[PDB]
Parts: structure tokens; sequence; C-alpha cells
């Protein structure tokens, strides 16, 4: 058979071609690394998307560190049911939540980000995905803690108790009270960070400014530690 | 507020679903096994079929 | 006794079926096929089996007859067999190590991209064809005999027996390039590197400890991994190395029975690395798992 | 066909105590952990306790633990919630919201706006 | 004036259930005891497809049985030749969260959509040679969960946003709205006639829809949770769904309730894809256990399974001649069985 033959060959042709535009997508792929972005409408995400830029459902924003590109997508327009879209971010190399840390008061948003912290950590198709933690809008807490309009000690009843962990690194005069405020909130993401005890992934906190430029930076540095730490645990070495 | 409207939808659309007809449920399963009898003998992954007729191989 | 030679039928036979199942674990597991880092490991495996199966039997013979039937000819490509495949299987630790130091601490974020198959291949060659340079090259020729061939009839024929037995003697020059080519550069290479590793380890395992503290409810893996690793690749190699070293230097002094003792502790490297670089990685349990269960 | 129902409410004056009734029917009780949440006069859903399936495992937001208790019954498929010493801004009405899907540690939508796995509630005022 | 609705609603549905009731003079299992086993079902990989470099999700057969649509989260929806494996075509997508794919009936056409709210229609035999997007239909406020082929020129589409809507491809007009859905709706499953298809949705209930009347016939509410496949029977009498479950329910429309569960106690995952045989004996879903079950549609038992996968199983396929059925993971391999 001549036809059929001339036929397959048409074929092999083909696949070969797109073999070759397929492997040259996987290479500038493998080179990408993605970056999910989330937190709360109230929260600073969209000036810290404005500055690191500086109704589709998906927004995505194109910036390169160090020679290294990464895809950051915001997720808008759409609706607030989360646990089916989100399954679709399993593969990201990080999640990048932004929490307005001066919202423990203003209902209380800082309960809700807790919980939706707490949903994505133990999500299982996110158990091997690490979150980026983003502790925005410091200026704003340590203002309210300062001109007392802080009231997180009756919201939080576990501040009275809790204490500034000896581990913490205030900025040069930082108030002892802000201090204690944005160690606590840290310390409140880290429990439920803390309690799966797995290693698969973990949590990088950060106390950011909504117009920060070291967030790009921040963000490196995490997907820098994110992937060394997979790759010593993938040899036994965590 | 559209509450009131959702709800007055909500029941027109109950009232127009509890209005149709149905079946007794026998009916249905004899219909099913009949479908299911007179197809089988069309169904390779039911019955599979020869090395040779399967194009796969 | 004759005895030993169950010992060393054990030995052979548990390097041979580590390195197999090391093999048969990368083909079956197609997770494992498509990493680059995985053919490391493959190689090294195969290093491994050829030592097993073309170095050890030939002297588990040697020792267990303490005769030589097969020539001079067989015996320089004996012992050629036996400097290539050991220098390879050294060269593919030293690699092995390298390629996770850059994985860990030099390009972590394009790993995937810089491993380009023409890196595998460049580096393989080198860990296959380096060694015979000086394994086969010299070894044929008797570069590492000329200057002490007075030396050699000498051990050559214990006359109280009239038994011949292959011999590998080394001059001085011979022996300080290929130990330095072998085993010092490249140990010093992996020392390097897993110095690095133990760094990056120790301060992320700091991080995470201090992160659980905060969090808590009210690092020593790194080292006790690289130490185990370490030490098994020491208590192997470094003994013979530097009795070679150290040989020449007293009029070829040493007795037979340490020589012995330090060549079998190199061989037993072979059969070790299988249970190294597949247990104490996380894909390699899983695959082992896998073929258990069948 | 999921339903959940709840039972209790009316006025009470600030500081007294009032217990609140969940009836589930429908799906399998014991294998769904359960949620209160509630939406004050022209405010948001504010979530405001979580039973384990076992129900073991307890928690409260920060303005609520031991002023009110959590409490489920697998054999009577019904949850409880103990409202005690209510507050005047405590007014609202108590959703009882199940989690998506069993068998998750993840209960993300149970404060979303159009959640369809929560219980309806009742009306609860706190004023002298 | 709310209450009093509702109490109207609560006496509807208490006579849907007592009618339901009513027509459930026998069920199934009962009829069903005095039939032939299947036994015993064995099915082997046969083709694996690779190429995609990102979790496979969604998938569709071709009215061919030899063509093969698969969409990846990587931004590829390739077009494989089932029965020589050979990559037809490899579409790169504006949006890499790519959630469904479909293939029209006549082969002409390709549509997918995802994340991106828009439902991108691709032509396959342009006479330039190249394949390029025809139109964009856009409109949606949620995610593009699944959608369908009426005709080369109408294509039925799920979103996040509660709703569906039929398209027109000519205008990109929505031709009708359904918006009788509470929850997120998954999937989609047309009707042999084309007349009628039911969508699953998140709020653990399935509806019937007419497509040219833009109203829910029926209601089912079987489930318990999420439903994420549907499917009808070859018949079209009957569907299946899948659902967060762990188990899967079979629905008649004539009866207007459920008529048999599958479930068993080593399953407690969920439930991604639902298919059916040929002759409809047979039942094919997908689970999050990394392995697809084979049920049988009558006997209420599992006949075969498939654990050729390596990751989630995301989507499940049968050929219009029954010859083999494709099933993609996320490990981003399909796996055709026969
Ligand atoms: C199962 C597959 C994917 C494993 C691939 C690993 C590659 C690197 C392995 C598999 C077979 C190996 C080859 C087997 C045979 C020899 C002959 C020896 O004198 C030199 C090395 C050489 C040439 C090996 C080089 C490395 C090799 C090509
Ligand atoms: C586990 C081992 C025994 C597996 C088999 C190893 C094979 C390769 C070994 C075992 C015996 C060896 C042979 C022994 C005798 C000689 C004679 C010599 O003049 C040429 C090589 C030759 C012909 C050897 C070739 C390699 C050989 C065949
Ligand atoms: C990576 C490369 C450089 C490794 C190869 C090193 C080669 C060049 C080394 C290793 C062993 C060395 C030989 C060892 C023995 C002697 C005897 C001396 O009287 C003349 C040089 C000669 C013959 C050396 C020549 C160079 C040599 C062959
Ligand atoms: C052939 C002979 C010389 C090889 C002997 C191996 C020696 C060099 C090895 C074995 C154990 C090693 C030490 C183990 C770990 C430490 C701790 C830290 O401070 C880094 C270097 C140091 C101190 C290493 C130095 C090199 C070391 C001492
Ligand atoms: C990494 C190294 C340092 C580990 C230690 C290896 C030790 C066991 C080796 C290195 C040098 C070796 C010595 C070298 C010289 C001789 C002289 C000989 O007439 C008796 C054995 C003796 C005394 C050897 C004994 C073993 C020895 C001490
Ligand atoms: C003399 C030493 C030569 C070394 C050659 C190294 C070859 C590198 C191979 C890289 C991986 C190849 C994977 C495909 C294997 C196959 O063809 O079955
Ligand atoms: C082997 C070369 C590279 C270095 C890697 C090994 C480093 C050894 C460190 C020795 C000190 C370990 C102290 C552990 C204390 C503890 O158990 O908490
Ligand atoms: N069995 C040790 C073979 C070997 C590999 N490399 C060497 C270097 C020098 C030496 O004498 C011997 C060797």
């Amino acid at each position: 058979t001549e036809d059929q033959r001339n036929e397959e060959k048409a074929q092999r042709e083909a696949n070969k071609k797109i073999e070759k535009q397929l492997q040259k997508d996987k290479q500038v792929y493998r080179a990408t690394h993605r970056l999910l972005l989330l937190g709360a409408g109230e929260s600073g995400k969209n000036t810290i998307v404005k500055q690191m830029r500086i109704t589709s459902g998906i927004f995505e924003t194109k910036f390169q560190v160090d020679k290294v590109n990464f895809h950051m997508f915001d997720v808008g327009a759409q609706r607030d049911e989360r646990r089916k879209w989100i399954q679709c971010f399993n593969d990201v190399t990080a999640i990048i939540f932004v929490v307005a840390s001066s919202s423990y008061n203003m209902t209380n948003r800082l309960q809700a980000a807790l919980k939706l912290f707490d949903s994505i950590w133990n999500n299982k198709w996110l158990r091997d995905t690490s979150v980026i933690l983003f502790l925005n809008k410091q200026d704003l807490l340590a203002e309210k803690v300062l001109a007392g309009k802080s009231k997180i000690e009756d919201y939080f009843p576990e501040f009275a108790r809790y204490t500034t962990p000896e581990d913490a690194t205030p900025e040069p005069g930082e108030d002892p009270r802000v201090t204690r405020a944005k160690y606590f909130i840290r310390d409140e993401f880290l429990r439920i960070s803390t309690a799966s005890g797995d290693g698969r992934h973990y949590c990088y906190p950060h106390f950011t400014c909504a117009v920060d430029t070291e967030n790009i930076r921040r963000v490196f540095n995490d997907c820098r530690d994110i992937i060394q730490r997979m790759h010593l645990r993938q040899y036994e070495l965590l | 507020t559209a509450s009131i409207a959702q709800a007055r939808k909500l029941v027109e659309q109950l009232k127009m679903e509890a209005n149709i007809d149905r079946i007794k449920v026998s009916k249905a399963a004899a219909d099913l096994m009949a479908y299911c009898e007179a197809h089988a003998k069309e169904d390779p992954l039911l019955t599979p079929v020869p090395a040779s007729e399967n194009p796969f191989r | 006794k004759v005895v030993l030679l169950t010992f060393l039928s054990t030995v052979i036979l548990m390097a041979i079926l580590g390195n197999l199942l090391v093999m048969v674990a990368v083909c079956w597991d197609r997770q494992l096929r498509k990493i680059k880092t995985n053919y490391f490991i493959v190689s090294l495996a195969f290093a491994d089996l050829l030592v097993s199966v073309l170095v050890m039997p030939f002297g588990a013979i040697e020792l267990v007859q303490d005769i030589w039937i097969y020539g001079e000819v067989f015996c320089l490509v004996r012992t050629s067999l036996d400097v290539l495949l050991t220098t390879a299987s050294i060269f593919h630790l030293c690699c092995i190590s390298l390629d996770r130091y850059y994985a860990i601490c030099c390009q972590p974020l394009v790993y995937r991209n810089k491993m380009t198959p023409l890196r595998i291949a460049l580096m393989l060659g080198g860990c296959w064809v380096i060694p015979t340079f000086i394994s086969f090259l010299p070894i044929m020729q008797g570069w590492n005999n000329i200057g002490i061939i007075d030396l050699i009839e000498k051990r050559k024929f214990n006359q109280n027996s009239n038994s011949t037995y292959c011999v590998f003697m080394v001059n001085k020059p011979y022996a300080i390039t290929c130990s330095v080519v072998a085993f010092y550069i490249p140990f010093l290479l992996m020392v390097l590197a897993y110095y690095r590793i133990y760094v990056t380890a120790k301060e992320h395992a700091h991080q995470i400890q201090m992160l659980q503290r905060a969090g808590a409810s009210s690092e020593t893996k790194a080292a006790k991994t690289l130490c185990i690793i370490m030490g098994c690749f020491c208590l192997c190699w470094a003994p013979f190395f530097v009795t070679n070293i150290v040989d020449p230097f007293i009029d070829y002094t040493v007795p037979g029975q340490v020589w012995t003792a330090f060549l079998w502790l190199g061989y037993i490297n072979s059969g070790l690395n299988p249970f190294l670089y597949a247990f104490l990685n996380k894909s390699f349990r899983r695959a082992f798992l896998i073929i258990l269960c069948c | 066909q999921v339903q959940l129902q709840e039972s209790g409410g009316g006025l009470v004056q600030p500081g007294g105590s009032l217990r609140l009734s969940c009836a589930a029917s429908g799906f399998t009780f014991s294998n769904y952990k359960m949620n209160w949440v509630r939406q004050a006069p022209g405010k948001g859903l504010e979530w405001v306790s979580d039973i384990s399936q076992s129900g073991a495992s307890i928690s409260y937001t920060g303005s609520v633990k031991g002023r009110f208790t959590i409490s489920r019954d697998n054999a009577k498929n019904t949850l409880y919630l103990q409202m005690n010493s209510l507050k005047p801004e405590d007014t609202a009405v108590y959703y009882c919201a199940r989690c998506p899907a069993p068998f998750t540690r993840d209960c993300f939508d149970v404060t979303s706006t159009t959640y369809a796995y929560r219980g309806q509630g009742t009306q609860v005022t706190v004023s002298s | 004036e709310l209450d009093q609705l509702r109490q109207e609603a609560e006496q509807l549905k208490n006579q849907i259930r007592d009618a339901r009731k009513a027509c459930a003079d026998a069920t199934l299992s009962q009829i069903t005891n005095n039939i032939d086993p299947v036994g015993r079902i064995q099915m082997r990989t046969r083709r694996t497809l690779r190429g995609h470099l990102a979790k496979i999700y969604a998938m569709h057969w071709g009215t061919d049985s030899r063509l093969l649509v698969s969409a990846s989260q990587d931004g590829k929806l390739i077009i494989w030749d089932s029965y020589t494996t050979n990559k037809v075509h490899a579409i790169p997508l504006r949006s890499s969260w790519v959630m469904t794919c479909a293939y029209a009936p006549s082969g002409n056409y390709v549509a997918c959509g995802g994340l991106d709210n828009i439902c991108s229609i691709y032509n396959l035999k342009t006479r330039e040679g190249n394949v390029r997007v025809s139109r964009e239909l856009a409109g949606h406020t949620g995610y593009l969960s699944c959608c369908r082929f009426l005709d080369d020129n109408q294509i039925v589409t799920s979103s996040g946003d509660t709703t569906c809507a039929l398209w027109d491809i000519e205008t990109g007009q929505q031709t009708t709205t359904f918006t009788g859905h509470t929850g997120d709706v998954m999937s989609l499953s047309l009707a042999p006639d084309t007349r009628l298809f039911v969508s699953g949705a998140c709020d653990a209930s399935a509806k019937l829809w007419d497509v040219r009347e833009g109203m829910c016939r029926q209601t089912f509410t079987g489930h318990e949770s999420d439903i994420n496949a549907i499917c009808f029977f070859p018949n079209g009498n009957a569907f299946a769904t899948g659902s967060d479950d762990a188990t899967c329910r079979l629905f008649d429309l004539r009866a207007d309730q459920e008529l048999m569960t599958y479930s068993h106690d080593n399953i407690i995952c969920g439930i991604t894809s639902v298919s059916f045989s040929k002759s409809g004996r047979l039942l094919l879903a997908g689970y999050d256990d990394f392995n697809c079950n084979v049920w049988d549609a009558l006997k209420a038992d599992r006949a075969g399974v498939l654990a050729g996968h390596d990751n989630r199983v995301s989507c499940l396929g049968v050929t219009d001649d029954g010859m083999a059925v494709a099933t993609g993971s996320w490990d981003s391999f399909l796996k055709i069985w026969n």
C-alpha cells in the first residue's frame, strides 16, 4: 500500500514537527516559576501587583529576577467559592498569601484570612505547595497600635498571655508594642502552618508594606529557599 | 430586595417540576435491562473482541 | 580457611543484587526515568555491577587459589579493568556530589534547564574515559613498572611455592599521579561540595526550627546523612590510597594481608553504593517499595 | 437532599444564655465537619466555631472562645451551640454550616456569600 | 411575606418526595437479582500518550473514534491520533489555565476554556493550513468547567458563575441562559438527540435542561456533596453523576429519582469523571485515588480497576464505537484501555 505509507509518512513528519515545538515549549516552560497571588479584597494585593509590574478571570504579570522568569497569576473576577478552582494551582512553586495585618478589628477580616490560610494549608491537593505569607499593611498596624485604637487584646484573648519571641528582630526604632503585635499576628499563622509537621511544604512569613520595594526580592528568596528545601528533602537532608 | 424575587422564582420552578408525569421505577428498570441486553452483543468492553479485531494490537 | 569464600561470594552477590535492584527500579519507575539526575545513579550502579562481575570474582579466584593460570596478558587486562572500574565509580560518586551541590546551592531555580543532555553526556564521558587514560593506557605499556622491574622479580615468585600469582606494582610517579587523579582530587571536591551542602541544610533547618518554635502548640539529619556517606567512602577507599602513596617510599614493605584488606574494603564500596544513594532518596525508596509490592 | 435547619432564637436580654439546635438530614453527619457562622445586620458572614467529625478537636474565634460551646451528636444527627453570656453585638443570624466534602480538613467556603451546604439559621436579638 | 412563600416551597418539596416514593414500587437492585453477572473485566494500557508538560484536566473523544483532544494546564491543547499515537496538532492556548475541551461532532472545530472566562473555538482545517481561534466566547463571570458542541455553530458551556449558557458561534451571542443552579457547575452531558442536557453542580444537585426552552425540566438531589461529573446513559433516558461523595448514582428522567448507588468502603476520595460503555452495562468512573474503577451499571459491583495512572485521574472518555476508553490524569499522560 503506497497511499497508506505516504499518509503515515506525512503523519510522522507532522509528529516530528510537533515534538520539536513541544521540546522548545518544555525548555521555556521549565525555566519559568509560576506563582499564585491570593488575599482579601481589602488587602494590599492590588498595590503589590502594581509595584511589581512597575474583566478576565486571571491576570498575569511578567517579572524577572536574576535572569529568572516568574509568572504571577492574580485570580480576579472570580466568585468567592475557591475550593474548586484553587486545585488548578497545585503545581505552582508557591502561593503568595497577602493578609492585612491591620484588619484585626476593621468584621475582623484577620480571622477570615486565618481560616482561608488554614483551608489552603490543609487542602489535599496543596500539601506540596509552599505559601509565601505577606503580612501587608504593617504601617497601618503600627499606627493603630501606637495611636491606641488597637483592641486586639479582646479580639484575640491569647494576646495577653503572648510574649515577644526572643528570636524576634525588630527594626530600629520600632515600638515594643508594634513588635509584639506583629509577631503575635505572625505566630497566629505559624500555628496553623506548623501544625501539619510534614515538611512537604513550608510557610515564609514576611512583614511587608503595600508600596515596599523589596517584595520582588522576598519572592525570589522564598522561591530559592523552597527549591533548596525540596532538593534537600529529596536527598534525605531535611 | 432580590431575595423575594428569587424565592418566587424558586417556588414557580418547584411548581413546574412537581406537575410532571412520572412512571414506575420498575418500568424504568425493565427498559434499562432491555437496552443493555439488546446492545450487550455490540459492546467490546463488556465482551473482549479477538486481538485481530481490536485495532490497537 | 577456605570458609572465607562464603564471605566473598556473599559480598559479590549482595553488590550485584543491589546494582540490579537499582537499575530495575529506575527502569520500572517511569517517574525516575524522566529525571536527568537519576541517570548518574544509574551510571554508578552500572559501574558497580561491572566491578562486581569483572573484578571481584577474579580477585576471589586469585586469593582462594593463590595461582594465576591465565598468564601475564590476562593479569594486565584484569589490573586494567580493576583500575578503570574503580576510578569510574569514584568519579561517578564525585560527579553525583557535584551535581547535588550545583542543584542545591548554585542554580536551584534553573537547575532543570542547566542539566541539558549535553552536560550529562559530557560528565558521563569524563567519568568513563578519564579512567582509561590512567588504567589501560599506562598499564598495557607497562609505564607503571619502569624503574622498579628488579623489585617486581623479587615478589613475582616466592620460590617456596611454585605457583605464580598476578601482581600490581606501582612506581612513585605512577602511584602518586594515579592516586591524585582517582581519589584525592575527587575526595577534596566531594568534601567541599558536601560541606557547602551541610552549611545550606543547617541554615534551612535553623530557620525551620525557629519557625516551629514560634508556632509550637505550647538540623542533625543532614549532618548524619553526610557523615554516613563520607564515612563509608573514607573507610572504603582512603586506607588503600594512603597505603599506595606510602608503600613506594617504604621500599614496598607493606604486608600482603594489609594490601588485601584495603583492596577488598575498596571493593565493598561498589556493594554499599546501592544502599546509600537509593536508600537515602525518597524517590528511590518509593520505587523500591513498589518493586517489593509488585 | 442536603437539608439543614436551626431552632431557637428570639429576644434575649444582654448577659443571658441561649442554646441553638441544628437539625441535619440527607447526608452522613459523622463524616462532615460542622461550622457555625453568623451575619450581623449590614455586615458580612463571620465564622464562629467548628467541630471535627469525631468532635475531639474544637476551636472558636477569638471573641467567642470560652463564652460559647459547640457540641455534636452523631447518633441523633444534630449539632448544638451553647450561647452563654450573649453580648449586645452578638445579635446576628447564626447559620449551621457543613464542610463541602467529607474526610477533608479544608472547609473553604463556609463563609461564602452563596454557599450551598449552609444551614439557614434563626435570628438572634440581644437587647434590653 | 418571605416566610409565607417558604411554607409553599416546603409543601412542594414534600409533595415531590411523596410522589417519588409512590413511584418507587421496586428498586433496581431487587429486580436485578436474577440477571447474569458481568463477571471479571480486565483492561490494561494500550497506548500511552506523552508530550504534555503539566497536569491534564480534560479530554474528549472524536466522532470518528480515532482522534483524541486533550487539555493540559501548561497551555497546550494537543490532538492525538489514537491508532498511531501521532500528535495531529499542538494548539498553544492564550491562557494556560484551561479546564475544559470539546471536539465538534464533525471534527471541524475544537473548543476549550478555563479560568480565563473565555471559551475559545479553534478551527483545525482552515484553508490557510494553520490552526487559529475562529472566535472567542466571553460573558461568563466564573470559570469554564465543561463545554460540548451541539453542532458546528452551537455550543453549550458551563461556568463557575453557577449558570450555563448556549452560544451561537457565528454571532458569539448567548442564545439562552440557564440560571437554576445555585452552586458551581462542574460538568455537562448532552443527550443522544441533543434535545436535553444535564449539568451537575457543587450544590449536590443535578438538573435536566431543555436546550430550546431554556429551563430545567427536572431536578435531582441524590448526592450529598459537590457533583463533579455527569454522563447520559446511551439510551438517553437515564444518567450517572460523579461527586465528592466517593460514590456514583444513577437517575432516570422519567422516574425523577435515584435508581442505584455505586459505593464501596475502601473508596473515600472524590470522583472526577464518569462515562458509560456503548451498551451502558458498564459504568466507568475516575477517582482521586489514582485509579479508575469499572462499575456494573446493573449489578452495583466493581468489574475492573484501571490503576495505570501515577496521579489523580481528572477525565475519562469512551469512544463512540465503544472500542476503547481513554483516561487522563495529573501525571501528564493519557492511558487508553481495551
Ligand atoms: C534506563 C535509561 C533511561 C538509563 C539511562 C542512563 C544512561 C546514562 C546509562 C544507561 C546505559 C549506560 C551505558 C551502558 C554501557 C556502557 C559501556 C561502558 O563501557 C561505558 C559506559 C556505557 C556507555 C554506559 C553509559 C551510561 C548509560 C548510557
Ligand atoms: C560472575 C562472572 C563469573 C560472570 C562471567 C564473567 C565472564 C565475563 C568471565 C568469567 C571467566 C572469564 C574468562 C576466563 C578465562 C579467560 C582466558 C583469557 O586468556 C582471556 C579471557 C577469558 C576468556 C575470560 C573472559 C571473561 C570471563 C568469561
Ligand atoms: C586527567 C588526565 C590528565 C589524567 C591522565 C594523566 C596521565 C597523563 C598520567 C597518569 C600516570 C602518568 C604516568 C605515570 C608513570 C610515568 C613514569 C615516568 O617515568 C614517565 C611518565 C609516566 C609514563 C606518567 C605519564 C603521565 C601519566 C600517564
Ligand atoms: C587522606 C586523609 C588525609 C583524609 C582524612 C579525611 C579528613 C581530611 C576529613 C575527615 C572528617 C573531615 C572533617 C569533618 C567535618 C568538619 C567540620 C567542619 O569544620 C568542616 C571541616 C571538617 C573539620 C572536616 C575536615 C576534613 C576531615 C577531617
Ligand atoms: C584515611 C586513613 C588515614 C585511615 C587510616 C588508615 C591506616 C589504617 C593505614 C594508613 C597507613 C597504613 C600503614 C602504612 C605502613 C605500614 C607498614 C607495614 O609494615 C605494616 C602496616 C602499616 C603500619 C600500615 C597500617 C595501616 C595504616 C596505618
Ligand atoms: C565512553 C562513555 C560514553 C558515555 C555516553 C553517555 C550517554 C548519555 C545518555 C543520556 C541519557 C539517555 C537516555 C536514553 C537511553 C536509551 O537510549 O535507551
Ligand atoms: C563531611 C564533610 C562535610 C561536613 C558534613 C558533616 C558535618 C559534621 C558536624 C559535626 C557537629 C554536629 C553537631 C550535632 C549536635 C546535635 O546532635 O544537635
Ligand atoms: N583497586 C584500586 C584500583 C585503582 C583505581 N585507581 C588507582 C590509582 C593508583 C593505584 O595504585 C590503584 C588504583
